[PDB]
């Protein structure tokens, strides 16, 4: 039946059949929300995302906002650069080390189709340890025009904020240069790159470094590592001008995500954990080995590099 | 034409100067070719950063360097 | 059209290795203009 | 600039993101360029700018990946085209190298954007240049095959 009525007629049907909005059945109230239901928690959500509640509720919302005092950190960067690996690799090093004791929460944000009108919103897939009832994931498309970032996301941040989590981490779609729409809204920014970047010189005019707290560069594997580092380090102290320190010491360290176990993912979650202690937020003491550095060492890697192109030389053996 | 009668220490020197060549041939090969090192700016940057620890040292003056660094003689520094 | 978006999530059950048709279904799905999450 | 009476007018946009393509009704052309290293096959299919692009060209075949980001890159093309019949190797996706000198997919892509700008209809004079074929510089005139990146390893290897 589907090879003679034709799939795209059975999805045309099937998307016109389903065509019904839920707005009807958002709640009114707050109250079973900081109780801890989800359903609604969701409902919540997409009536923000619509824009269909009431004034007041944003209001009140937003009133408990501002005695929620929790974390909101934004991950943002290139497209393609990876960054939901790394916040996967981030909430899997949380768990590990708080012995699932945190309430996390985690927002991104995916591009809309300017043409056809629909979106891909592929970033759930590549993570994959949320399969816990104290970890908390959403995603959202752009659906505007012009920015990266919805027409109501401070309303969903303050709405998930209310929500009585630990900690909330968002992510936007992947940026150009001259694009900073995560700045002022979030508390702390965690800013990705690409060895594969450009010219030295091209590295001063990246405007994300300027509101950067932390940048990190991922897939090491390339070429460059050790170079790009330096520069990346040389220009975040140029920016920063505090010229009384020695480059090493800046607050730039880059990992490889894809591998298990990376040295510097450890360093990254030692240096965040600082940052969250320096603003004061509740947790337990550290249990995880804390050791120092600034690069990952590649360790435990299956080849050194020295040896990549032995086929070529087996062939020229034979 | 030979003065190495006696000397280990020439021996010595030989080897621990090839060793540390070979690493930096090791280095520079890591680095992916002498075209790829040109257009990275890899081995300039180097020098610029040797070069600025030299001076550094030599301006510091824990480098011994006889008639610059000490013997300066009262009568002044005419240099005609 | 209607300002409600056609969200949808596409995904294959346990053990099966094939994955080619959720791709055709899910290109198809975004050619009609809906938003869908491929887990 | 265009009131100045030239031949024709080139405009070169601010890096872009991946939600913009802020030019697409202000100029007549469209020319968007990548690079090898930009992410999975799959992540690709959210680029929108290929939409409207009437070219793309993948510059330098510096990293690796070249000839892989070139087939995912044509087969997506052709996918948003809905030009199904017609097979890959034929679509307008060229891939270059900017730094070499005298490359050859520069040679082609030009040979096309005449052919573009014939179809517009801009008058000029007849082709010059040797009209070669290709969709892929092979890479010509290099000093170092790189089958021999790190002759130095081997030398280390000898001593
Ligand atoms: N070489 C390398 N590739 C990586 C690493 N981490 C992620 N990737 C690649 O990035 C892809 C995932 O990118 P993704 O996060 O989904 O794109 P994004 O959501 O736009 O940031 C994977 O298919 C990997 O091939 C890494 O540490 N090294
Ligand atoms: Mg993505």
């Amino acid at each position: 039946d589907g090879q003679r009525m034709g799939l795209a007629g059975m999805i045309t049907d099937m998307a016109q059949r389903c065509d019904i909005d839920l707005t009807r059945y958002a709640p009114t109230t707050l109250d079973t929300v900081v109780a801890g239901d989800r359903r609604a928690l969701a409902q919540l959500i997409t009536a923000l995302e619509n824009g269909k509640a009431d004034p007041e509720l944003v209001s009140a919302l937003h009133a408990q906002a501002k005695a929620a005092a929790v974390p909101v950190l934004g991950i943002t960067g290139t497209g393609g650069a990876g960054k939901s690996s790394l916040t996967d690799e981030l909430i899997r090093r949380f768990r590990l080390d708080q012995d699932d004791a945190l309430s996390i929460a985690v927002i991104s944000i995916d591009p809309s189709r300017r043409k056809s009108g629909g979106a891909l919103l592929g970033d759930r897939i590549r993570m994959n340890a949320i399969n816990h009832p104290n970890i908390f994931m959403r995603s959202l498309a752009t659906r505007e025009a012009g920015s990266e970032i919805s027409q109501a996301l401070p309303d969903v941040i303050a709405a998930c904020k209310a929500a009585r989590f630990d900690l909330v981490i968002v992510e936007t779609s992947g940026i150009g240069q001259g694009d900073a729409a995560i700045v002022p809204h979030v508390d702390l920014s965690l800013y990705v790159m690409t060895p594969e970047f450009g010219a030295a010189s091209a590295l001063e005019k990246i405007d994300m470094l300027d509101f950067a707290d932390f940048v990190a560069i991922n897939k090491f594997d390339r070429k460059g590592a050790q170079d790009a580092w330096r520069d990346v380090a040389k220009q975040v102290q140029r920016n920063r001008e505090q010229w009384h320190s020695r480059a090493e010491d800046m607050p730039v360290y880059g990992t490889q995500a894809s591998r298990f176990n990376d040295d510097g993912v450890t360093m990254l979650y030692q240096g965040l954990v600082g940052a969250l202690g320096a603003r004061g937020m509740s947790l337990k003491p550290g249990t995880l080995p804390n050791l120092e550095g600034r690069i990952s060492t590649g360790q435990n890697v299956i080849v050194p590099p020295a040896r990549s192109r032995y086929l070529a030389e087996l062939a020229d053996t034979v | 034409e030979n003065p190495n009668q006696g000397s280990f220490l020439i021996e010595e020197l030989t080897d621990l100067v090839e060793e540390a060549v070979l690493q930096e041939f090791e280095r520079i090969a890591e680095r992916g070719g002498v075209l790829g090192a040109m257009e990275t700016g890899y081995q300039r940057g180097k020098i610029q950063e040797e070069s600025l620890y030299y001076e550094q040292l030599k301006h510091d003056g824990t480098l011994p360097i006889i008639g610059v660094n000490t013997f300066r003689n009262p009568n002044g520094d005419p240099t005609p | 059209g209607p300002a409600n978006k056609v969200r949808f999530v596409t995904a294959a059950s346990l053990f099966d290795g094939h994955d080619a048709s959720i791709n055709i279904m899910r290109r198809i799905l975004q050619s009609q203009g809906c938003e869908v999450i491929h887990l």
